């Protein structure tokens, strides 16, 4: 299916049991915000943009709302179909060209998630790395599976290596995607 | 300057695990705004049931699942559904996409280096970039890679590096 720009609007995703939901926006590819729910308010990708341009974040609490009804609608006509577990598939590569010494980022990009529900957690040499850590939402595919990329701030040099872990039901064991300078 | 959300429509039923849900609005843009076109998407897991699609004109089951939900749709939101196109894909596009994304211009960084040379361009938007060596063989680039937070990155592998990326006003050299 052919175009010149795509927009993903209304975007929203339910799921249970914990009333787990997420609303976002997308424009070729790329995440406008989400919607904070337990906060109600709208978290832009790039802050220029909250300032240029405002999304009132009900319009994403009402599609919730709706997605919550559709949910429990379908379970019982589905006849309690649960949702299957797919594997994910990591991925760790720099953001800009390596150079020992200066700060850089370091980009985790999972694919295949299926529930929305993961954990991506960072480790310098066999250890977890907390700080400096930040998420995307979950981005939407075709598959109706799901995407999600982790940064990790941090100094280039040879003598550190690093890991990308990834925890989700459908793996009986952790991915850990390995990278280092080198 | 207020974007507006598509309408994820609630349904009728009748006749311990871990379930999901999703709906998804999208809009296809060519020359700008002449040919717009919506489809809409409600999923139950990984299965989309029921379709909304402005070249169909209506809702319509695609699998057994949206059977009767096809005709309620219809006979409840294809009024303000199919109106969709103007008030929210129309609109986002002409008064809060113009002066955000369609404006954002990220010029990229280029650099060489030995391994067989790599010419890494990073940091750029959009994604429409072309980008040459100083031949035509020995040449492999990986795809197009997404960073996620609006800028991209590629790294061809083969002497100047000629760039043209729209963010620039002359394409600009990196010599090795
Ligand atoms: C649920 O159960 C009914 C009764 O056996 C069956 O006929 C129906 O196909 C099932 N629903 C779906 C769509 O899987």
């Amino acid at each position: 299916i052919e175009a010149d720009h795509v927009g993903f609007y209304g975007t929203t995703v339910y799921q249970s049991p914990g009333d787990i939901g997420q609303y976002t926006h997308e424009f070729d590819g790329d995440e406008l915000f989400y919607v904070d729910l337990d906060k109600k308010k709208t978290v832009w990708r790039l802050p220029e943009f909250g300032q240029l341009i405002l999304f009132e974040p009900q319009g994403g609490l009402q599609n919730i709302a709706a997605e919550k009804h559709n949910l429990g609608i379908l379970t019982k006509r589905s006849n309690f179909t649960p949702a299957t577990n797919e594997a994910p598939q990591a991925t760790v590569f720099p953001k800009s060209p390596v150079l020992l010494g200066q700060p850089n980022t370091l980009i985790c990009f999972v694919d295949n998630i299926f529930p929305p529900v993961i954990n991506i957690t960072w480790l310098r040499n066999s250890k977890s790395v907390t700080d400096g850590v930040y998420e995307t939402s979950f981005l939407v595919n075709r598959d109706h599976s799901f995407h999600k990329l982790s940064y990790l701030t941090f100094i280039p040099s040879d003598d550190d290596i690093y890991d990308c872990k990834v925890e989700h039901w459908g793996l009986e064991e952790p991915v850990l995607k390995h990278w280092s300078s080198a | 300057k207020k974007m507006r959300e598509i309408i994820g429509w609630p349904g009728g039923s009748g006749g311990e695990r871990h379930f999901v849900h999703q709906f998804k609005g999208e809009c296809y843009f060519t020359n700008g705004t002449q040919r717009i076109r919506l489809v809409t998407r409600y999923i139950y897991n990984r299965e989309e049931y029921l379709r909304f699609d402005s070249d169909v004109g209506e809702y319509r089951a695609v699998t057994e699942l949206g059977r009767h939900s096809a005709e309620y749709y219809n006979k409840q939101y294809l009024e303000r559904t199919r109106a969709e196109l103007d008030t929210a894909c129309r609109h986002n596009y002409e008064e809060t996409e113009v002066p955000t994304s369609l404006r954002r211009l990220e010029q990229p960084n280029v650099a060489i280096s030995l391994s067989t040379l790599v010419c890494s361009v990073t940091d750029f938007y959009p994604a429409k970039i072309k980008v040459r060596w100083f031949e035509t063989v020995g040449v492999s680039s990986t795809q197009l890679i997404r960073n996620g937070d609006w800028t991209f990155q590629v790294l061809v592998m083969l002497y100047t590096c000629h760039v043209e990326h729209p963010s620039l006003k002359s394409p600009i050299t990196v010599e090795w």
